[PDB]
Formats: structure tokens, sequence, C-alpha cells
């Protein structure tokens, strides 16, 4: 089977299962998304922000 | 159990042929659930007094968490909401909707309790255009012969505003979206007994299905777009339309060297700036706005669409443009140059409405043999 | 008779995802306090607003403790001056317009607070104002106390210039010529007029890495269900 | 008749996995 | 101690544009100041000289700064 | 010369790209609502055809080939018959109250 | 109002398919891009001609006004 069928009678049929993985992913999720962001937030305006200049002062 | 009423809202009968035009009638029920929302939140630190005011709306910008967020997605959230608008008012001109005589009219009531809503609505953080854009609106009512001064007294409190006419709009201006949330409610209401109508202005009742997986998630797919350009201008560019101004504060002493309310009157101001008389000219605004209930008794052709009526797309997008002009021409300043044109375009705007749009099917039923 | 459209200046912010030079803020305030602050009246910011920016609390602190502030009654029924604090917004110059006024010819310093946001271009405005001042042009008479500036409208201001070249210096020692003033001085006032432009991009940028990637998803879940019309064969079978 | 009926063919639409009549589904429905 | 920018200013008033529009200010100059009674002025002329001008600095100037 | 213009018209209107006739894209009012409830089924359900097919295509803003599509000389009135029947008798019915 | 009393339907025949069993875009490329085109061609001789002459007064009305406010030879 694929990866697609082995998650679907896992996880994606019972729906108390369904709503289970979801936040799973989410809590997850947000961990990495807002590292993505703010590094390359960090990195587009790399010699700009307070971080840099934090050990100066 | 009175949750079979949503019949209305899960199994309704509606068409399969369906644009994403209808979007735009439905996202109106986000913009309305979503400005009153944010600007719920908005208006616990708002407050209703001249010295104060233009700081607390600073308040907000400034020293609140992510307060400065919600003066955005509302103010330009308003914008989004005119926009929906005026697609969806010449929606039912280019599809025969107005028909529906009962629920047009309803059509209009919602729109002049907008449009002095919103008046209201801009002119409670005195932004030096709020005054004064208070000013030119509202004093146009003393055109009136033998009331006009009794009534702009009567509204400014005494003699001009002030803090009391500030205080009047805020009550006046924090309710009516309710009303609107009710009327609104009576404006399906009529629908309901009738169904939407087609783009073809035929009776689909033979090909009519259900709402809740399909035109729901259409809806939804309609209001990711909104949140999307309504998240653009916030985060990318508030200051686009809002004219900057309005974060000067206000001072009865000093007008700008140019005038305009927001960008959305100006189809409508800029045909009172043609006329170079004063009253003659305001009774031409509330027709600008009242024709629409008067179209119903102008529908010639014995079809209902303009999709089978290719003479009256040829007039049709003519007066989209018009409206565009006169969104923009009244934008800028009085001088010889446009004022050439408003006399014309404010004119094409009464002209094609009340002559042409019929006789093309006074025509078009001539092509045909009826 | 013209007005004057400054041009479309490069800056470290113009971008969709640019954010501000913190250090071009820092420079900034100097300018502000230096020479502006005896008579523009900004009101609306305090130096708690400055931390986590281009001081820190300590450094910015030391500015309260600089200057004096009107505060409290005492309880002899009175009121005193003590050393400012962070809660404290900028030292007003003036008490009033119109001692601006009387101190000058007439005319009335606007607060910079929302200046460039409230004045066609903003910075480019700003900027091009301080640097567009020249000889005035043939025909041309001015009262006293005006002066020459094509980009205000009229072409008649009451502005002293108020920059010129190592007017002061500043602290990690740049060049302070009259230009290296006018950026850090704009950037400055861009922040003033928007607290939120470093946190306004991030979730600037973090709306379409969801709506880009959400967008197709549901625009697929519309045409999942759809799909049972979007493909559908009719007939008609009479006797 | 109801006889004389017959269902045209989607396999100008339908996913790859079922294209194949002689084959069964099943295999592919978990997936898809 | 010099200001970069009048070094910039300098360069670009040999271009093509300024050094026009240069020209026709002083023809309004010496237009108006040959002339003894005049509402005229060249406010008009130095306009299309700036805007010529200053479309260079733009392009260019924060390289240094 | 007008006979040329006709037949162009109803090439622009569209309403030949999807199968229709002319009858069928009317404005429904109670006048009309008399005749399609007057028509005999075979024609009827003829109509019924044409519409339904015609939704599901301005659905996909699909249309049907260039043979399939409606002619001119073709273009029935089909409809015309039963609907002047009731004017006369509508126009009958008030000038009688008057 | 609702399903089933709102109109008359005689010998019409009806096949639809779920979505499982199809892709959800097929021919999204091939058969959509000249379906853009004719719906395209079939709109924008009546849709653009007014836009096409707002270009311009809102070309010739800025010019003629940049115009009127440069000084006469006088
Ligand atoms: C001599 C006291 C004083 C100084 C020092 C001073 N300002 Fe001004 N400022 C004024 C006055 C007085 C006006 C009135 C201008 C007018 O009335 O048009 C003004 C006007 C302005 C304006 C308004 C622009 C407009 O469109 O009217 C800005 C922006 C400004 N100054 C910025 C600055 C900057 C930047 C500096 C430092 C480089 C500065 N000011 C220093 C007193 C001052
Ligand atoms: C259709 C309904 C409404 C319209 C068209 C409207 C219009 C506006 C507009 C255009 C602004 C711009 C002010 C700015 O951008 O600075 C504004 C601000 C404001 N809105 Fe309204 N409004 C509506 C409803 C509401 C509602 C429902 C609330 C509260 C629930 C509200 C409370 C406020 C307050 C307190 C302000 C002042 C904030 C500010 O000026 O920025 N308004 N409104
Ligand atoms: C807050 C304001 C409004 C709300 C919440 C609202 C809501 C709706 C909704 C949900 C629909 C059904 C969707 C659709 O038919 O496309 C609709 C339809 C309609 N609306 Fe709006 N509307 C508003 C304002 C207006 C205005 C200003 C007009 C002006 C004429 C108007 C006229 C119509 C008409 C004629 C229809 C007919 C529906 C059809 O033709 O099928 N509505 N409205
Ligand atoms: C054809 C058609 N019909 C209807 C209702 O008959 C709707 C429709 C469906 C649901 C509606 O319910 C809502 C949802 C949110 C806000 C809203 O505002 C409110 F609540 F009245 F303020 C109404 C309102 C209208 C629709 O979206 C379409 Cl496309």
């Amino acid at each position: 089977p694929t990866l697609t069928a082995r998650l679907y009678s896992l996880l994606f049929r019972r729906t108390s299962t369904f709503a289970l993985t979801i936040v799973v992913g989410a809590l997850f999720f947000e961990r990495a998304f807002d590292q993505g962001a703010d590094a390359i937030y960090e990195h587009i305006n790399e010699g700009k922000l307070w971080k840099h200049i934090k050990h100066k002062y | 159990l009175m949750k079979i009423v949503n019949n209305a809202f899960i199994d309704l009968p509606a068409p399969s042929n369906i644009s994403s035009w209808w979007n735009f009638g439905s996202l109106l029920g986000i913009c309305l659930i979503l400005q009153i929302l944010t600007g719920l939140f908005l208006a616990m630190h708002y407050t209703s007094d001249t010295t104060t005011a233009f700081s607390s709306v600073t308040h907000i910008c400034r020293d609140v968490n992510y307060g400065w967020i919600i003066r955005y997605m509302h103010a330009n959230g308003a914008s989004m909401f005119f926009i929906c608008l005026y697609m969806h008012v010449g929606r039912g001109l280019y599809y025969g909707s107005y028909t529906f005589l009962e629920t047009w009219n309803i059509g209009v009531i919602l729109l002049l309790t907008v449009m002095a809503t919103a008046f209201m609505g801009y002119v409670l953080p005195w932004g030096q255009m709020s005054f004064w854009g208070a000013t030119v609106i509202t004093n146009l009512l003393s055109a009136i012969p033998y009331i006009g001064t009794n009534l702009v007294e009567w509204i400014w409190g005494g003699f001009s505003v002030d803090k009391a006419t500030l205080t009047r709009f805020f009550a006046f201006h924090f309710i009516l979206p309710f009303i609107i949330m009710a009327i609104a409610m009576v404006h399906l209401l009529f629908l309901h007994e009738t169904g939407s109508n087609n783009p073809t202005g035929i009776s689909s009742d033979v090909d009519k299905i259900p709402f809740h997986p399909y035109y729901t998630i259409k809806d939804i797919l309609g209001a990711l777009l909104l949140i999307l350009a309504l998240m653009l201008l916030v985060l990318f560019a508030p200051d686009l339309l809002g004219d900057p101004d309005n974060y000067t504060p206000a001072n009865p002493l000093n007008t700008p060297p140019h005038i305009k309310p927001e960008w959305y009157f100006l189809f409508a101001y800029a045909i009172l700036r043609s006329i170079p008389n004063k009253l003659g000219g305001v009774l031409a605004l509330a027709f600008s706005i009242l024709i629409l209930a008067l179209i119903p008794l102008l529908h010639t052709s014995k079809q209902r669409s303009m999709m089978f009526r290719p003479l009256s797309q040829c007039l049709f997008w003519a007066l989209v443009a018009d409206l565009l002009t006169l969104t923009w021409i009244g934008g800028q300043p009085v001088e010889h140059p446009y004022i050439t044109i408003g006399q014309l375009a404010s004119v094409l705007y009464f002209l094609l409405i009340l002559v042409l749009m019929p006789t093309a099917g006074t025509i078009e039923n001539k092509l045909l043999k009826w | 008779d013209l007005e004057l459209h400054p041009p479309s200046y490069p800056w470290s912010h113009r971008g969709l995802l640019s954010s501000l030079d913190h250090t071009s803020i820092r420079r900034g305030f100097q300018v502000y306090k230096q020479v502006c602050s005896s008579c523009h009246s900004m009101d609306y910011v305090a130096y708690r607003h400055l931390v986590g920016v281009c001081y820190t609390e300590d450094e910015a602190k030391a500015l309260a403790e600089e200057v004096e502030v009107q505060d409290g009654p005492n309880e002899d029924g009175e009121m005193f001056m003590r050393p400012g604090k962070l809660s404290d917004y900028f030292p007003k110059p003036y008490p009033n317009p119109e001692a601006a006024r009387a101190a000058n010819n007439g005319a009335l310093p606007p607060d910079l607070s929302y200046i460039v946001r409230a004045r066609h271009g903003g910075e480019d405005y700003v900027f091009s104002l301080l640097t567009g001042y020249c000889e005035p042009p043939t025909g041309v008479s001015l009262r006293e106390g005006l002066y020459f500036n094509p980009y205000f409208p009229g072409q008649a201001i009451g502005m002293a210039p108020p920059i010129y070249n190592e007017v002061l210096e500043f602290d990690d020692g740049t060049p302070a010529t009259m230009s290296q003033v006018a950026k850090d001085v704009c950037t400055f006032l861009r922040w003033a007029a928007e607290p939120e432009h470093d946190h306004r991009k991030r979730m600037g940028l973090k709306m379409l890495l969801m709506m880009g990637l959400l967008l197709p998803l549901v625009y697929a879940m519309k045409r999942h269900k759809w799909s049972v019309l979007k493909s559908r064969k009719l007939a008609y079978r009479p006797p | 008749s109801h006889t004389d009926i017959k269902v045209p063919d989607f396999s100008d639409y339908r996913r790859p996995e079922v294209l194949d009549s002689t084959k069964s589904s099943k295999e592919s429905s978990e997936a898809r | 101690l010099v200001d970069p920018l009048t070094t910039v200013r300098e360069q670009c008033e040999q271009l093509e544009k300024c050094v026009k529009a240069r020209e026709r200010l002083e023809l309004c100059d010496e237009r108006v100041s040959s002339r003894s009674q005049t509402e005229e002025d060249c406010t008009e002329e130095l306009l299309d000289f700036l805007h010529a001008r200053d479309h260079c600095v733009a392009h260019k100037l924060f390289n240094s700064l | 010369w007008l006979e040329g213009i006709r037949k162009w018209y109803y090439n622009a209107a569209g309403f030949n790209k999807l199968g229709l006739m002319r009858d069928d894209t009317i404005h429904e009012n109670d006048d009309v609502k008399e005749a399609i409830r007057r028509l005999p089924e075979n024609l009827y359900d003829d109509r019924v055809f044409r519409i339904k097919r015609a939704l599901d295509l301005s659905m996909r803003q699909q249309i049907l080939p260039k043979e399939q599509w409606t002619k001119y000389e073709e273009d029935k009135s089909y409809l015309e018959p039963y609907l002047k029947e009731v004017i006369r008798e509508r126009k009958e019915r008030e000038e009688w109250a008057k | 109002r609702q399903f089933g009393h709102l109109t008359r339907v005689r010998h019409v025949i009806t096949y639809s398919l779920s979505p499982f069993e199809q892709r959800a875009f097929p021919h999204y490329f091939s058969k959509g891009i000249p379906n853009v085109l004719r719906r395209t061609r079939a709109c924008i001789l009546r849709v653009a001609p007014p836009f096409v002459a707002f270009y311009l007064v809102y070309t010739w009305g800025t010019q003629e006004f940049e115009k009127s406010k440069r000084k006469n030879p006088a």
C-alpha cells in the first residue's frame, strides 16, 4: 500500500481520530512555521533587527 | 427544533449554473459580521469626546496589543464592503434580478442605510477631513427652503459641528449595522418565496440543487479571496485609499486646499459638483441613488437577462465607465478641463438608464418579433 | 503655482518585506533632540516606545532622567518638576500653539507624529523638503522670516533652515552630513507613524504562505465536490 | 427500452488507478 | 567636510534633460530680468529642471549612504 | 436591407450556441406561465431538455459544437399561437370591465 | 418551498459519478485555456471600448489639465 492508503485506514477513517490528528499536526506546525518566517524575515532583513544589534548594547 | 428554518441554508433548492458573482452577495454577511466584530473590540477604547478622540485612536494604534490591526481590518474592510456592492448591484442589472420587485427595493434601503452609516464612520476620529467632510455633506441639506437651516442646526446641535455632533453619530453609528443585520434577514425572506435568478433569466426549477456542500465551500472560497484581498491592504498598503489627511487633528480655522470625502461617494459627489446650482444638484444626488427603484418600471424586453442582449451589453459596461469616470472626476479639483466632463458624464448616467436601456429592449423585442 | 512630486527614492524599507534599519532609527532620534525638539511638539510618543527598537531600557531611561517634567499635586497644594521617566511622553516644547506662532513669524510647526502619512509622499517629500532649499528664482520676492523651497505648497514657507552640514555630531561617529542626517530622521518619522512596521511584515509574510498554500487546497475541495456535476451527461429518451 | 440504455465512458475524466475495467477497485480505493 | 549630495547634483547637471532645461531657465532668467514690470517668474522653468535633476539623484544616491 | 440583420443578431445573442430556441429564454410572468401550462406533452418535455442542458453548460461556460447549434430558419415560433391567445383574453377581460 | 412540487419532468435520464472515482482537475490546461479564449472573444468587444475611451479621457484630462497651469507667452 502507498503511504496514502496506510494513512487513511489508520487516521482519516475514524472521525474521532481525524480530529485528534489535526491538533497534533497543528501543534507541531505552529513550532515550525514561526521558526521559518522568523528566520526568513531575519534573513531578508539581515543587519537591521534588534537582535542583530543586541550585543553592542 | 427551529433549526428547520435552515432548510433555507442547508437543503435549499438553488440552481447549478451559478457563477462566482453570487459569492459577492454572500460576503456581505461576512463583511457585516467581520466589521462589527472588529469594530466592537475597536470601540472598547474609542472615546466620544473631541479632546481625547484622536488620542483615543492613537491609544489603539500604538499602545494596545495588536490594537493597531483592528483599525485597518475595520476601515479597509469597510471598503471591501462596497467593492462587493458595486459588483453586486450592477449584477441584477446585467442579469435582470431587479424584477423581484419586493426585493430590489430592499436593496436600496440597505444602501442608503450604509451611505449614511459609513459617512458617520469617517468622522469619528477628527482627521481634518472628518470635520470638513462632515461639513460639506451635511451643509447641503441647508439648500432646502424654510427647513434647511433648522434641520442642519438641529443635527449640528447648534450652529456647526462640535463635541455634541460627534457623539450624536457614535451612537447612531454603532447601532445601524444591527438594523442592517435585521433588514438583511428580510432581504432574504422575500427571496425565499422565489429563490435565486439565474444568469439566463429562466426558471431553472428543473435543475435546482442543494446548498450545504456546493455553494457553502464556494462561498468559503469566495470568503478566502476576500480576506486575502483585505489582508493585503492592511498589511501592505493601508494608506492607499483613505486620504492621508485623516491623521491630522481637526481645526475649523484651516481647510486643506483639496477636499474630497472617501473615494466611494465620488460617483455621486461629482454629480452635485457638476451642477453650479446648489439645490438642483442635490435632488440629482438623491435621485442618483433612488433611480434604482425606478428601474423595474423600465424593463422593456420580454427577456430578462443581458447575456442574451448584446446591444444592452454595449450600454451596460458603458455605464460602468461613466461611474469609473465619475468615481475619479469628483476626486479631482474644480477646474475647466474636468467640469466639462462632469456636465456630460453626470448626464450620461441619467441618460443611459432612462432612455437607452429601455430603447434596446424596445428594439430587441422587434428584431425577434414580439 | 505648481505642486512638485518628489521622486521614488529607494530605502531600506520600501520593499514589501523590507523592514527598518533600526540603526538608522538610532541616530535619527539624536536629531530630533538636538534640533527639532525645541519647536516640534511630538506628543503621541514616549521614551518607552523606543525600547526594543533603537535604545535599551537603561539608555532610554537615562534620557527621561535628563529632562524635567511637570508632575504631581504636592500635599502643600502645588505642582512641581521632577526628572522624567519612561511613561512620560516627549517633553513638549511650548505649552500651546499660539506661543509657537509668537515665537516664530506667526506660523505654527506641525507635529511630526503622523506627518509622514499625513503628507503626500511622506518620506520623499520630507527628505526632499530639507534638501531642496535653494536660492530663489527670478522675479520672486518674499517677506521676512519666510524662505524658498519648491516642494512645500505655495513655494513660500516660514521654515528656518534647520539642518546644515555638521550642525551636530552623532555617537558612533558617522559622517554628519546634511544627507545622512536626513535619512536617519526620515527613517525615524516613519517609525513614529508606524510602530508596527516590523510586525506588519511578519504577519505580512505569514499570510501568504498560509493563503497561497490553502487557497489551492480549497480550490481542490471546491472542485472535489463540483466534479460530480462538472462531469454529467444527460439524455432524452421518450417513446 | 430500459435495456437499450447505456452508460458513457468517463475515462477522459477518471483517475488513472481505475481506468482498467478488467481490474478491481478496493486496492487503490483506500488510497483514493 | 562635504555633503555626498552635491557631488551627485554636480555630475547630473551635465546630463541631457538637466542641461537643456538649464538653458531655458537662463532664457527665462534674462527675459524677466531684462524686463522691468512683469508679474512673471522662472518658478515655471525651475521645476522642470529639478524633477529632471532629482530623478538621477534618485537612482543611486543611497549607494554611498 | 433588414433580414440580414435579424439573422445576425440571432447569432450574436448566444442562445443558438446552447441548443436553445427563442421562446425558451422568455421572461416568465403570469401571462407566460399560462401558455407553458397549456402546451402539449411532446413539445413541453422538448422545452425542458433544451433548458436542462443549456444550464449545465452555462455552468461550465462550455457550449455545443458548431453543428448542434441552432439555425435561424429553424427558430420555430412554437409558443406564439398559445400566447397571443392569452392576451386576447386579457384585454377582453379588461375592456369588458371598463 | 422545497423539493417535491416544483415542476414536472418526463423521460429524462441523469448519469453522474462519484468524485473519488475521478480526478479533480482533468484537462485543466488542455481544454480550459481554449475555452478561456472562446469565453474571452465573445465578451471583449462590448466590454473594453468604454474602458478604452476612459484611458483616453484619463489621458487627455490630465494633459489638458497640466497645460492650463503652465504660463502663457504674455
Ligand atoms: C526654528 C524651529 C524649528 C526647527 C529647529 C525645526 N523646525 Fe520644522 N517647522 C518649524 C516651523 C516654524 C514650521 C512651519 C512651516 C510652515 O508653516 O509651513 C515647520 C515645519 C516643518 C514641517 C512641516 C512640513 C510642511 O509641509 O509644512 C516638517 C515636516 C518639519 N518642519 C520638519 C523638521 C525637521 C526634519 C527639522 C530638523 C531637520 C525641523 N523641522 C527643525 C520649526 C522648526
Ligand atoms: C457598514 C458599517 C460601517 C461602516 C461603513 C463604517 C465606517 C467606518 C470608517 C470608514 C472608518 C474609518 C476610520 C479610519 O480608518 O481611521 C471607521 C472607524 C470607526 N468605526 Fe466605523 N463603520 C461601520 C460600522 C462600525 C461598527 C459596526 C462599529 C463598532 C462595532 C464602528 C466603530 C468605529 C469606530 C469607533 C471608529 C473610529 C476608529 C477610526 O476612526 O479609525 N463602526 N468606521
Ligand atoms: C448588507 C447588505 C446586503 C446583504 C447582507 C445582502 C445579502 C444578499 C444575499 C445573501 C443574496 C443571495 C445571493 C445572491 O442572490 O447573489 C442577495 C441577493 C440579492 N441582493 Fe443583496 N445583500 C445586501 C445588499 C444588497 C443591495 C445594496 C442590493 C441593491 C439592489 C441588493 C440586491 C439584491 C438582489 C436584487 C438580490 C437578488 C438575488 C438573485 O437575483 O438571485 N442586496 N443579497
Ligand atoms: C443563492 C443563495 N441563497 C442564499 C439564501 O437563500 C444564500 C445565503 C446563505 C446563507 C446566508 O446566511 C448568512 C450567513 C452569514 C451572514 C448572514 O447575514 C446575516 F446573518 F443576516 F447578518 C447570513 C445568507 C444567504 C446564498 O449565499 C446564496 Cl448563493
